[PDB]
């Protein structure tokens, strides 16, 4: 009755659920904000102070 | 320009001998990057900027 096969496909169920979620979650910092990714022990980026 | 009537002459265009001097400019930029967010490998900044 309980297997391992339907805990994966409540885990897949459950991805899928708030994967769809997320890819629609409305969208306010990026009006004021600005992205940047990082790698690794990243703590500095030194275009500031350039106008 | 315009269509012109016979009287018995010709004319030629009216405007001649002047100018405007436009002067054309040139225009530059420039940004940095510190040296540093290299070694830390944040090179995710300078895509937007650029």
């Amino acid at each position: 009755i309980i297997t391992p096969a339907l805990i994966s496909a409540l885990k897949t169920s459950f991805q899928k659920h708030f994967q769809d979620a997320l890819a629609t979650a409305p969208s306010t910092y990026l009006q004021v904000a600005t992205v940047i990714p990082s790698t690794t022990a990243s703590n500095t980026y030194g275009w500031l102070g350039q106008f | 320009p315009k269509l012109r009537e016979w009287i018995g002459q010709r004319v030629i265009k009216d405007m001649a001998a002047q100018g405007y001097q436009i002067t054309n400019k040139l225009f530059e930029s420039t940004v940095g990057v510190k040296r540093t967010d290299i070694e830390d490998d944040n090179l995710g900044v300078y895509g937007p900027l650029m």
